[PDB]
Order: structure tokens, then C-alpha cells, then sequence
């Protein structure tokens, strides 16, 4: 099972708005999760089964898609979003990821 | 005089209780009971209870009493009452928006709790779907996340739908189990009966 | 809720390594555990997780079957044995916790995550 992002890299300021999607080769139907790392630490969970989003985390960020077809999306950017962002796959046992989204400022 | 008082010895002292998703279901019929020294005992933690008012209570009787019980831990003791929600009010026992009898609660961590653990009370954390009022739950079949029955090959992803409380001497006092009884009262077009010291 | 790791480090390839994490803040009885990899400065990759009651279990299909897992449930760890070192096994590697709750609840979801130690085969 081959999952893609788009797109690969990006550079952004302050209060964008952003908007990464994620495709899967074979329809999952929502089960997709999305992670961020930030550089120096450990990773944490933001976005499960591509609809609910983490506690104890602001509300500016957002997650939907169904299908194939997945999509997070930034209201206002902030400085500490500029990390690396990557796809999961909740489907049969053998599960990867995709290429991710390093987020830059620009 | 009282011909037979009502019987409530043998559920409020006891000597067991059921798990909460096996939850016990005593009938009541043809009685005169006093809920009176129900009132006048000082040992239940939470007497407060809805519907009829406990002074009058003894006024306007019914035909049907359920009585039913079990143990909980402390905290979720709030989670008996209309229109709340919550993991042992939604998936084990919840109670319909009106209701026309109420709910006692104390504490047994002497009694229960033991040293080592009782590990002896099981509850539901997982379902289906929500749940509707005064149902028993004996069901215990796998329960699925989902994308995957699991075909009774229980373990993996087949999260077996009874968690243990796990208690413990020295937990705290917001994790001591708690004991809770509910009688529902039932006033069917049958005659009403169960109405006594007048 | 805080996690240790051991038993990384610099080894030659051809012989054996054993790995253990530990975890603290949590009831462990549950939390199906889970490891993951990650080669510096490329894409990181998902390679283990289990189960509950050490039930059933499954592996990445790379190395499938060279490597073993054990869920120490007393010590509140895991212990993890490498086989057959490769040195495309030196990266950095994670063991991370799995929550409960949600829309689905999947014990594929991965939060409380460790530290990590860098493994070396050369
Ligand atoms: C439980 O036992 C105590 C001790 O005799 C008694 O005072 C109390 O009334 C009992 N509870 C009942 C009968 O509901």
C-alpha cells in the first residue's frame, strides 16, 4: 500500500492559510491519522480517523477527507507549526506512512 | 398493624453484589414498607434523590418497586441521574429523562477493596451503539474498533467488552468503591399497593 | 507518563541485540505497545505492535520473522530481540504507547511517545 502527500515541502508565514492533502492508493475510508514532529523532541498525536481532533491542542487546526482523499488545513499560521507533518495508515496490519510535509518559513 | 415489612435487608446489607453490566433486577410487590429509616440512617453517603420528595414518599405508593444494585467507584456516583451522560452512565445503566423513584449510595471500602486487589467487578467500556433505559447487558460477545470482526479469535483488536476496576487499600478516596441502589417506582392501572405505615 | 529506552548503540554486524523500554504514568495491563523506526534525514517507518493481552501479534514484512518481541507485563516494559543485524537497521527507534478512546478507538494510534536510541550495524 504506496501513500502520497502534497505538497512534499513548503515555506509559509504567520496566519497562512494552509492546506496539505494526502492520498492513499486504496480507499481506507477514514482511519487516516496525521502527526507532527517538531525538531528536538518527541512526536505527539494531533489528528485521528482524520476527523477528531487532540485534546489540549488549539482549536486553529483542522482535519476532514474521506475515501482516498484527506486534507488538513491551517487557519492562522503560527511559529510553532513549522514542523514535519506526516500521513498514517489505520488499514490492514502492514501500515506506512507518506513522504510528509516539512513546514518553512518564508 | 404491618403484616409483612417490606424486605431491604438482604440488598442494602448484603453479603455480595453483581458487576455493573450484570446488574441485579429485584422485584417488589404486595408490601408495606418504611422508607422512613432509610431517611433516618446516617451511614449513606448520597441519600439525595429525584423525582418524589422522601418525606412524602410515604404517601402516594404504587404497584411495581425495582430495586436494583451494584458498586461503582466513588467519583461516578454523579453518574446516576436523568440527562447526564458518561462511560458507566451511557454503555452500562442510564435512566430515562422522567423518573418516579431515586437513587441511594454509601461506602464499602472496608468491606470491599481487598488488599491485594478484589479485581471481582467487571464493566463495560466498550459498545456498539448507546444504550437504552432499564436493559440488562449480558452480552458477552467481541466487540470490534471496526474494518476488522475479529471471528472470535479473542485478543487482538477483539477488546474483550469487560474491563476490571482493578481496586486497590490505598487508592483515594475519589476510587474507594461506592454502593448504589436505585428504586424505580411503577404505578401501573393495575392497584397500587406498596404504601404502608399509615 | 514518561518513557526510558536501552540497549542501542554502535555493534558490528552478524551478531545479536536486545532492546528494552519502559514506561511509568499509565495502567499498562492495557495500551497495546508498538516500536517504530526512523533513518536519519529520511522518512521514518512504522516496525511493530502487538497487542493487549500478548495476544496475537505482527511484524513490518522487511524483517518479518528476524526479529521478536515480549511484553513484560510485570516491569511495565518491552523487550524487544534483533536478529541478523543489517546495517540499514542503524536509525533511530521509538517505543510508543497506544490510547483507548475515539471515533474508532484503533489500537494502531500512536501518542505518548518515548526518547528514541540511535542503533548502529558497521
Ligand atoms: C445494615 O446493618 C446495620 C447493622 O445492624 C443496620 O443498622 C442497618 O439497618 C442495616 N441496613 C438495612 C437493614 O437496610
Amino acid at each position: 500500500i504506496q501513500l502520497t502527500q502534497s505538497p512534499s515541502s513548503l515555506s509559509a508565514s504567520v496566519g497562512d492559510r494552509v492546506t496539505i492533502t494526502c492520498r492513499a492508493s486504496q480507499n481506507i475510508g477514514t482511519y487516516l491519522n496525521w502527526y507532527q514532529q517538531e525538531p528536538g523532541k518527541a512526536p505527539k498525536l494531533l489528528i485521528y480517523a482524520a476527523s477528531s481532533l487532540q485534546s489540549g491542542v488549539p482549536s486553529r487546526f483542522s482535519g476532514s477527507g474521506s475515501g482516498t482523499d484527506f486534507t488538513l488545513t491551517i487557519s492562522s499560521l503560527q511559529p510553532e507549526d513549522f514542523a514535519t507533518y506526516c500521513c498514517q495508515q489505520s488499514f490492514t496490519t502492514p501500515l506506512t506512512f507518506g513522504q510528509g510535509t516539512k513546514v518553512e518559513i518564508k | 398493624n404491618i403484616t409483612n415489612l417490606c424486605p431491604f435487608g438482604e440488598v442494602f446489607n448484603a453479603t455480595r453484589f453483581a458487576s455493573v453490566y450484570a446488574w441485579n433486577r429485584k422485584r417488589i410487590s404486595n408490601c408495606v414498607a418504611d422508607y422512613s429509616v432509610l431517611y433516618n440512617s446516617a451511614s449513606f453517603s448520597t441519600f439525595k434523590c429525584y423525582g418524589v420528595s422522601p418525606t412524602k414518599l410515604n404517601d402516594l405508593c404504587f404497584t411495581n418497586v425495582y430495586a436494583d444494585s451494584f458498586v461503582i467507584r466513588g467519583d461516578e456516583v454523579r453518574q446516576i441521574a436523568p440527562g447526564q451522560t458518561g462511560k458507566i452512565a451511557d454503555y452500562n445503566y442510564k435512566l430515562p429523562d422522567d423518573f418516579t423513584g431515586c437513587v441511594i449510595a454509601w461506602n464499602s471500602n472496608n468491606l470491599d477493596s481487598k488488599v491485594g486487589g478484589n479485581y471481582n467487578y467487571l464493566y463495560r467500556l466498550f459498545r456498539k451503539s448507546n444504550l437504552k433505559p432499564f436493559e440488562r447487558d449480558i452480552s458477552t460477545e467481541i466487540y470490534q474498533a471496526g474494518s476488522t470482526p475479529c471471528n472470535g479469535v479473542e485478543g487482538f483488536n477483539c477488546y474483550f467488552p469487560l474491563q476490571s476496576y482493578g481496586f486497590q487499600p490505598t487508592n483515594g478516596v475519589g476510587y474507594q468503591p461506592y454502593r448504589v441502589v436505585v428504586l424505580s417506582f411503577e404505578l401501573l392501572h393495575a392497584p397500587a399497593t406498596v404504601c404502608g405505615p399509615k | 507518563v514518561q518513557l526510558v529506552e536501552s540497549g542501542g548503540g554502535l555493534v558490528q554486524p552478524g551478531r545479536s541485540l536486545r532492546v528494552s523500554c519502559a514506561a511509568s504514568g499509565f495502567t499498562f495491563d492495557d495500551y497495546a505497545m508498538h516500536w517504530v523506526r526512523q533513518t536519519p534525514r529520511k522518512g521514518l517507518e512504522w516496525v511493530a505492535g502487538i497487542s493487549r493481552n500478548s495476544a496475537a501479534i505482527a511484524y513490518a514484512d522487511s524483517v518479518k520473522g528476524r526479529f521478536t518481541i515480549s511484553r513484560d507485563n510485570a516491569k511495565n516494559s518491552v523487550f524487544l530481540q534483533m536478529n541478523g543485524l543489517r546495517a540499514d537497521d542503524t536509525a533511530l527507534y521509538y517505543c510508543v504507547k497506544s490510547p483507548r478512546y475515539g471515533w474508532g478507538s484503533p489500537d494502531y494510534s500512536f501518542d505518548f511517545w518515548g526518547r528514541g536510541t540511535l542503533v548502529t550495524v558497521s
